[PDB]
């Protein structure tokens, strides 16, 4: 059934599974007309796909022209998302398929349910975490890749970069939905903290800064306190 | 006009012949139901004074043989037999409706209820949906499970609807998941009308068949076939102009004959809420739209 707080630890277990988040599939600019009605132009998206064990994302962009004279997109873009999960499974080898693919949004279970008819025992899950994958499109290598594209493409990623050398899953999943997190709520103030200090780059090889440990928790720390700050003003609390 | 002698009633039973019903008392000298109407299949079915639970009946037409029913102390239940002395079965009817131990089939003239909720409906599908080749006649009861039910278990006492699953291979073509799902017009036409059961008088015949179950007997699996095929059609956006029309009729006179007491556990709320004010067929099923909302305005 649904993944929640009292089977969290399954994310990391040796079972393979994938999170599916459609969040940033169909992305639009909402403007004026010359006869000033209003009208949308789409921008390219993407389908976030994440191994929580491993960090391996694989990022489907999904570019404009697959809307070009297409009706009542924010539905085909859930089955668009469905198409391009299924046919991901069939690329790869059997030993690589999930075991369960869990859907942030509940309303992919039944596009994805029919799209993976052909893998009876995949289990298609939702969560009732509320998981910041939307703010993904937040990390700049990330954003780049989906903007810059001119065609379909798939890009694979490690979330996690280099931390499970030093983590366990488990940790390691925890620091990026917190920053995720923090970026989805203020993300002016998240890109600060990560950047402020210019002795610490980025590795060509890398989406995060190469923080050492120490460095880890006082980041961590100031992402926190940013999450609070702002929650305090939300709810004048 | 064809009668079913009952050899006696040694329990206390209520009595359904088609849509009415009559209260036997212990051993009253009550000897079967004449002036049945030929031309239409009949269910004849029973509640216990004693055992309000288990419904069971029979499903029978005249035409196919001499049907009688006669208590096993037994097996506990008041059971339908073919009698094939014609003689016998003949001389038998005639003295009890000479000491007037009958009661007549209370047909009203200008009353077409019975031929509008089985219009499409023939012994030769019912005997295939249950499964019992010895006898002419097919017994049905409240806890019999379906097929569909089972694959979810006793094979013999299964009611063989057939399959509808909106989320199984046979409904969605590798290709049209999208397509199919959301306008379900080949799993209807191609795979059901087509394919499976040849002819809309076959699929209505089946649907009216689920719904006498499940108001008949109260049985909860034809309660799910009746509804699946209501959807199945409602769910399609190319439809036959003369199967809509005929659909309307169908569910005006199911609705219209179900006791008002039963609405809440006999109507699937979501699958009337889509059918008459989402599906594509919203606007085609004016008759029904009206009896519902006059009938059953809570449920919507």
């Amino acid at each position: 059934g649904a993944m929640n707080s009292s089977n969290y630890a399954e994310l990391f277990n040796n079972d393979i599974k994938l999170f599916v988040d459609d969040t940033n599939v169909y992305r639009v600019t909402v403007h004026k007309t010359f006869e000033g009605n209003v009208a949308t132009k789409a921008i390219n998206g993407c389908i976030f796909t994440l191994n929580p064990k491993t960090g391996h994302l694989f990022l489907k962009i999904i570019h404009t022209s697959v809307w070009a004279g297409q009706k009542r997109l924010s539905q085909l873009a859930k089955w668009k998302t469905a198409e391009e999960v299924s046919a991901l499974v069939r690329s790869l080898p059997k030993e690589e398929q999930p075991k369960q693919i869990i859907v942030t949004r509940k309303a992919m279970l039944d596009p994805l349910e029919v799209h993976m008819l052909d893998f009876p025992n995949i289990a298609i899950r939702p969560t009732e975490l509320r998981l910041p994958f939307s703010a993904a499109m937040s990390i700049d290598k990330l954003s780049d890749v989906v903007m810059k594209a001119t065609e379909p493409q798939m890009v694979l990623f490690n979330i996690y970069d280099d931390w499970l050398d030093r983590i366990s899953s488990y940790t390691a999943f925890s620091r990026l939905t917190l920053l995720l997190r923090a970026l989805k709520t203020n993300e002016e103030s998240a890109k600060m903290i990560l950047l402020s200090d210019p002795t610490i780059t980025i590795k060509s090889y890398h989406l995060w800064p190469s923080f050492t440990d120490e460095q880890w928790i006082t980041i961590e720390s100031q992402m926190r306190d940013l999450i609070l700050t702002e929650y305090g003003r939300k709810y004048n609390v | 006009m064809n009668t079913v002698p009952f050899t006696s009633a040694p329990i206390e039973v209520t009595i359904g012949i088609d849509q009415y019903s009559f209260n036997v008392k212990e051993n009253q000298p009550f000897h079967g139901i004449k002036d049945i109407p030929i031309g239409h299949v009949h269910v004849i079915h029973f509640q216990h004074a004693d055992n309000s639970s288990m419904r069971y009946g029979y499903w029978f037409d005249c035409r196919m043989g001499n049907f009688y029913i006669q208590y096993d102390p037994k097996d506990g239940l008041y059971k339908m037999m073919e009698e094939r002395d014609g003689a016998k079965f003949e001389n038998i009817v005639h003295n009890f409706k000479e000491r007037q131990m009958m009661v007549s089939y209370p047909k009203i003239d200008e009353d077409d209820t019975w031929y509008n909720l089985t219009e499409f409906v023939q012994m030769d599908k019912i005997r295939k949906i249950v499964r019992k080749d010895e006898n002419q006649f097919s017994y049905v009861d409240s806890s019999m499970t379906t097929v569909q039910e089972n694959e979810l278990s006793d094979p013999a006492h299964s009611l063989n609807y057939t399959v509808i699953n909106f989320k199984s291979r046979e409904a969605i073509r590798p290709g049209h998941e999208m397509e199919d799902f959301l306008d379900k017009s080949y799993y209807l036409n191609t795979v059901m009308l087509q394919g499976i059961f040849k002819n809309s008088s076959n699929y209505f015949g089946e649907l009216q068949f689920a719904f006498l179950n499940a108001m008949f007997f109260g049985n909860y699996g034809s309660s799910l076939q009746w509804h699946a095929m209501i959807e199945l059609i409602c769910s399609s956006a190319t439809v036959p102009k003369h199967m809509l029309d005929k659909l309307d009729e169908i569910l005006y006179y199911q609705i219209k004959t179900l006791p008002e007491q039963y609405s809440d556990i006999l109507l699937n709320e979501r699958v009337w809420n889509i059918c008459l004010y989402s599906s594509f067929q919203k606007n085609s099923l004016h008759n029904t739209e009206k009896i519902m909302e006059n009938k059953y305005p809570e449920l919507l």
